[PDB]
Parts: C-alpha cells; structure tokens; sequence
C-alpha cells in the first residue's frame, strides 16, 4: 500500500541544461532513487564520440601540415571533443575537406543524413595559408563509458594503414548530475517528496530518455534479484552398476538380422556385454559370418552408444 | 651435442650460421616510432634506406 | 591514525544531541537507528547489554 | 597556468631560452605550427635592409631527461607585438607564464 | 546496451535467522549502489507489525515500582518491545495478559487470540516473585511502516491519553540488522568487476529470502512507471527450399526390384526414393546380404527412373 511516482514537467532551460521532476515519492525514498539514479546516470549511460581519424599527409600524432597552427595533437583533442548524434547506424565514417584562411568550425564537416552536429561552432584548428587545405575521415561509433586506446589495442583487426590516428573513445554524454527532495504538498496529504533532478549533459540525449534508460536498468538489475533459489536437490546418484544396464541387455535385445543373429548364437555371445567386450576378428572367424554382417552389428551399437574394444 | 645431432641428420636441419642480435623494443614499452637515422662510414656500401 | 581518528570520533559523547535518553534494547538496534539518521553518532543513551 | 603565484613566472618564462621572444616589435605577418614570421614597424626598420623577422620553432625534440621539449605559437595573425613579447610558449609554460 | 548480469547467487544461511548472501559479478559501481537501495528501503521502510503502547493495572507511571517484580517498568518495556508479534486481519488489537504464580512470564502465557502467531513463544517478559505474582495488563498491536520511536508520538501527543498509557516504540521492520561489503570480483579477463555481500539477521517473523524478495519487489513497483522496454522477437525467417521434387516423390516400388533389395532398402530405414536419393555408399553397402548383385540392381533401377546415387538434397 503505497504510491509510485509519475513522471511530469521536463523544463528546458538551455540545450544542455535540464530539469526532471517526480512529484508523488513516498518519504524515505526521496534520497533512495536520487542517489541510484544519479549513479546509473554518470556511470552507464550511452552516447557517441569520435574513435578515430585518419588524415592524408600525416603518418604520426607528432609531424606537422603546412599551413595550420593547431598541432596534430591538439587537432585530435578538439576532435575528442565533437559532440555528434547518430540515430540508425552504429559506425558512421564523415568527411571533412576545407581550404583557405579561417577557423574550420564543425559545420564544414561533409554532412551525411544521420548525423547531427548540435553545436557546429566548436573549432578543430585555424588555417593560415592561401592554398592551405585539410583533408580527413572521422570514424565514430557509439559505446557506454569510458575506453582508451591501449585496450583497444588488442582488438587491431588489421589497422594495416599506418595512417590511423586513435584516440581515447569518453563514451558518456552527461557531464553533471544534482537532486533535492522537497516537500510535496499534493491537496490532499501531510508528508510527500518531490524530486527535482538537474542534469547537464554534453547536448545529445534528451532528458526523458536518459532517465527511462537509467529506470531500465535499474528494473533490470532487480528483476535478477527478484528470485532467490534457496533450492536444494538430492539427485547425486551411483554412477557405475553392478554392470551396466547398457552392457547387462542380451543379443537377442539387439535384433539385427536372421544371418547375424544365427551368428551370435552358434559363436556363444548371448549378452549385450560379451558382445561390447568381443572385437571383430571375434566374428571374423565364425563360418557364413564376415565383413557385411559384423559391420551391421557395428552399426548399430553405434547407436547403443557402446563400441568394440 | 651428439643427440642433437642425431636430430639434425633425422630432419635435414641445415644449421644458420649466423646469430641473432636484433635491437628489439625493451620489455613494456609501447609507442610510435618518430624518427630514424643512419650513421655509416665513409667508404662502406650505403644502403638504399641510407 | 587515521583508524584512531575515527574510533575517537565515534566513541566520544555530546552533552545533547537527537535521542537523548531514549532506551534502546540492544546494539544491533543501535546500529538501526544510526544508520537511519534518527539519533546522532554520538548521544548519551542508556542499552542493554551482555 | 597557476591559479596562485608569485609573479616570478614571467620573469622565468621569459629568461629561459625555451620561449620565444620578440626582438623588434610589429605585427605577425605569418604563423604556422613551425615558423613566425613578423613583419616589422617602420620606427624599427633598420635603413639598410631591414625586412621581416622570422622565427623557426622546435618541435618534439628529445630533452636529456627523455622529456618532449615543443613550443607552441602563441599570437593570432595581424596580432601587433613589441620588442620583448611572448611569442610561443616552450614546454610547461603558458602565454608567458611558468605552468609546471 | 548488452549488460552484465549477476550469476551465482551464493546463499549460506548460517542460523536459519542469520543469512549470509554473496552475489557476483557485477558491473563497477553496481555493489554499492543496489546494496545501498537495497538497505535503505529494507531498514526505513517495511509494513510489519509492533507493540506501541501497554496499560499496567498496577502502576501509573513510567518511574514508578510494581511491588513484586525486581525489573523495573522500563526494563519490561525493553523486553516486550522484542517481542514479535504476526496479525492477520486487524489492523490494531489490543491483548490482555493475565498470569499467576511465581516465575518468568513468556510469551507463551498471552491471550490466544486468533489472528495472532508468536514467533518466539519463549521470549521472557517480567519475573514475578511468590505469593503475589498477579499482573494483568493491556499490550496493545498496531500495523505501520518502518520505525517510528516512542519519543515522537508522544512529543506529539498532543491527544492526552488517561495515566497508565505507557508509550513504547513501533519497531515495524522485521529487520534488526543489515550490511553489505562490496569486493573484488574479476570475470576471468576484466578485473573491475564487484562481489556484494549481504549479511542480515531479522526478527525471527520473516525468512530472510522472503525479507530480501519483497523488498525488491518494492523498488521494482516503484520503478515501473518508468521502465518499458518489453520488446519480442523471432528467430530467423521463412524457408525458400521447398523439399517436393517432382521426380523424386514416388516411391521405391516403382523401381520393380527383387524383394532382397526392398527388404533390405526398407530395414535401412529408405521409405520413398527421396530418402534413398540421399543415401551414403557405405550404408547400402553394408546391408548383410546386399552384394554385387543387389548393389548393382538398386543402382541399375535408379539408373532407369534417370536418377543417380549418391543423390544429394538439403531439408527433407
């Protein structure tokens, strides 16, 4: 007997900014679902960044382009730090080719349908030359948490081009997270809590559904430990007969065909055990009784499970 | 040793020569290789990386 | 020293503070009321035990 | 940068031959990340073939220690500079200042 | 996206009350941030019943002495707040205890009423000497969530009760006491990964499990609003190898063999051509009594319906 919060207004004070509100928490579990929730925000919630970029005239994070300031370094870092939404694929490959004086923002980025760049003004580097012109290929895909290169080295799958520049994926589009319980005077009631969760992210997810995924794994995660076994069992039996049922059968049980039946008879292998205990020269040698007819015999202990031996 | 030689003659193991002595990266190391220079003396066959 | 510290700060009293002369039946329940911030860590309280 | 200093960092910045300093003061004709060229006032123009001042950069260098020793361009084009200025910030040093 | 999912779910329930539960392996952070839910909801907030206040026929007051008893007031208080007490239907009922004679009143001398289980049947109460050893007083029960300490109700007890009303704490959870210790726990190649470990003894009422199960069914209620994500699926698509072939159908009959070879096709489990078409050398081979003869029959006869052996086809 209990209630259960709904969720109500979403504000949007900025693109990045945004606050939640719970309005019907019972007492007690104001604090309880403002922590786990704040939790499961920061630590696992998915978002995309650039993995990697490759550009032409550069072997190694450490040489130079004509006619740019920014060093290649610093060119990768401001790439690290290009916020980008995906919506279909999981590994998207854009292209960036510009030339002549000025800041390069994020607009000029070859713009392909699935992407959104939500903040184009972000920088990458300065050209300073006429005929100074940057060409180059992001890869971004799309991971939870936080992944560095020297991981991710184990998984080369043939990184043959030397032009490969990797950087660190920060697969994490939240960046700060706050709550605070008030109380919640509904018309008819003494003591109720509200939560009002702000959370500032890098302006990718939207609100509602980063705390439908947080719930999401929360729900999953109880659901695990929902059931509790205790169970116990007795099953362990003996496991070696005074024979073997599958050994203790007789021949005739076997039934095969008139010749090879005849066959075990007049050889005196009336059980399934002398039987699985003789080997072929056994039979080899009964008058009438040869390859053909032992085989069939063979066969079919095949799917008795015993063999020859 | 005698044995190993035994094992020469069984597979036809013609024996190298030349030991190995390549400069190989130092143990946990890992990272890019900037630069490379070659030093040879006047007179010996420059080789085509020179 | 810092275990010292938190033993210290743990065991020493406050002439008031929340619970004040309320009687508890036992440690473990003791354990329930700090950890259900209904008392503080530190209030004088008369307990049974053995 | 150090949020609390002393204002020993300039000092130091400056009279360590790792930054780049300005020697006739005038406006930044040309910068990359591996020159700066400067073309120079007229007051300070030498009369017999003054021209432009140009500064070539050290770039990733190893230093006796195995640390990277790299300077960075400090000043934007048509930035106007005078004689004694900051022009790139040598290793662990920022806009002139000492940033250990 | 994919999760880890905690397996093992190691119970050793040392002292049916006490029960020990170790869990593995669970994603960084995870151990302390369900352990921490977990415990809090457990401690504040779990529907139970409890002793609040009792009526002692004898004495009015808190301080004062019943002749013939050696605890004092306070002291049964202590002892009848531990006392566990399961109603059924009733929210609140108030029990009268009535005992004579020398010795420890238990819990075994209450009122049998119906609703109404002891779980500790042998839980000592007061210790009345001899030859008066009278008492008779009023225990009153009532259903509420979580603790609530005597001292609040009667800070806000503003509804004056007649003297004798003594006032105990409402200790509804049927907890006493909850941990948990979050430790290293590696899935064979990632090392940051978290074993929790709940150590939990209750009030003899409620099975641990149980205490465990329906708290986290709590938070689940709780949570639903939210989750939705209940998606299905299927496994693969429809077939495009459809297995009548028209000259393959008949059956071996047709063929108009000798009965040597049927019987023995047949014993070899062939029923229609379609089996036999599929058919390995060294099975027909091996037929005891299929020869030269028989062999080269079965294949001249498949040879005529214009089929070969050895014929292969997939799905049938």
């Amino acid at each position: 007997e209990f209630l259960k919060p709904r969720l109500v207004d979403i504000e949007q004070v900025s693109s990045t900014h945004a606050k939640v509100t719970l309005e019907p928490l019972e007492r007690g579990f104001g604090h309880t679902l403002g922590n786990a929730l704040r939790r499961i925000l920061l630590s696992s919630m998915p978002g995309c960044a650039v993995t990697e970029v490759e550009i032409d005239g550069v072997l190694h994070e450490y040489s130079t382009k004509e006619g740019v300031q920014e060093d290649i370094l610093e060119i990768l870092l401001n790439l690290k730090g290009l916020a980008v939404r995906v919506q279909g694929k999981d590994e998207v490959i854009l292209t960036l080719n510009k030339s002549g004086i000025g800041p390069v923002t994020a607009a000029d980025i070859t713009h392909d349908g699935d992407v959104e760049i939500v903040k184009p003004q972000h920088v990458i580097c300065h050209l300073t030359d006429e005929n100074a012109s940057i060409s180059m290929r992001i890869k971004v895909q799309r991971g939870r948490g936080y992944v560095p290169a020297s991981t991710r080295i184990h998984s080369e799958e043939d990184e043959r081009p030397i032009g490969r520049l990797l950087v660190d994926a920060c697969y994490s589009p939240v960046e700060r997270i706050a709550y605070n319980v008030e109380a919640a005077r509904v018309e008819q009631r003494t003591d109720l809590d509200k939560l009002v969760i702000e959370m500032e992210t890098n302006g990718t997810i939207d609100p509602e559904e980063a705390i439908r995924r947080a719930a999401t794994i929360l729900a999953e995660q109880l659901e695990a430990f929902v059931d509790l076994r205790d169970v116990r069992q007795p099953e362990v039996k003996e496991e070696k007969p005074e024979f073997d049922p599958i050994l203790l059968r007789p021949v005739d049980d076997l039934e095969l065909t008139v010749r090879s039946a005849n066959c075990l008879k007049a050889e005196a292998i009336h059980y399934i055990g002398d039987l699985v205990q003789r080997t072929e020269v056994e039979l080899l040698k009964t008058p009438n009784l040869g390859k053909k007819s032992l085989t069939e015999i063979k066969d079919v202990l095949a799917s008795r499970g015993l063999s020859l031996g | 040793t005698p044995e190993e030689k035994l094992l020469r003659a069984i597979f036809g193991e013609k024996a190298s020569d030349v030991k190995d002595s390549s400069l190989r990266v130092p143990n946990g190391v890992s990272g890019t290789v900037i630069d490379v220079q070659v030093f040879t003396r006047d007179g010996v066959e420059k080789d085509k990386r020179a | 020293q810092d275990v010292v510290l938190g033993l210290y700060y743990m065991t020493r009293d406050c002439v008031n503070a929340k619970g004040e002369g309320m009687v508890l039946t036992g440690p473990k329940e003791a354990e329930r009321l700090y950890r259900s911030g209904l008392a503080s860590l530190h209030a004088r309280v008369k307990v049974r035990i053995t | 940068k150090p949020l609390v200093g002393t204002g020993m960092e300039r000092a130091v910045a400056v009279d360590s031959g790792v930054t780049a300093v300005a020697k006739r003061g005038g406006v930044v004709q040309y910068v990359d990340a591996s020159r700066i060229v400067i073309k120079v006032n007229e007051d300070e123009m030498y009369p017999g073939e003054a021209g432009i001042d140009i500064y070539n950069l050290t770039k990733y260098t190893r230093s006796n220690q195995n640390t990277c020793i790299n300077q960075m361009p400090c000043v934007s084009l048509g930035e106007p500079v005078e004689r004694g200025d900051v022009l790139a910030d040598g290793p662990s040093t920022d806009l002139g200042e000492l940033a250990l």
